[PDB]
């Protein structure tokens, strides 16, 4: 250990900013394309759960 | 027999003036597809995507 003073029992890993933008919330991770505008399990959610679509797009793209 | 046979040549003369219009006819066509795919939900759909 090179801790002086504090030392978990796992070794601190020092983590780094992300340099790049998450998968959006509409890709799947294989190489069959996206929805064109609407994803599918959209329609099994609350109307007032729905909000994260919009809020993804605001976080990826501003 | 006599009426058919005035509708056989009506028939044969409409096959003529059917072919010797096709390429404008066909261009027409092309003209139509071209500007329906360009009103559809589908086109709206990637305007917004883009």
């Amino acid at each position: 250990t090179s801790a002086p003073f504090i030392s978990p029992m796992t070794p601190y890993v020092p983590e780094e900013e992300p340099t790049r933008t998450p998968p959006s919330i509409k890709d799947t991770g294989t190489l069959r394309p996206a929805s064109e505008w609407y994803p599918q399990w959209m329609q099994y959610r609350r109307r007032e759960d729905n909000y994260v679509f919009w809020q993804d797009k605001f976080m990826r793209c501003s | 027999p006599l009426t058919r046979a005035v509708l056989a040549v009506v028939r044969v003369r409409e096959l003529l003036r059917a072919l010797l219009l096709l390429p404008f006819s066909a261009v027409g066509g092309a003209v139509a597809a071209w500007q329906g795919l360009f009103n559809s939900q589908r086109y709206e759909n990637f305007l917004m995507s883009e």
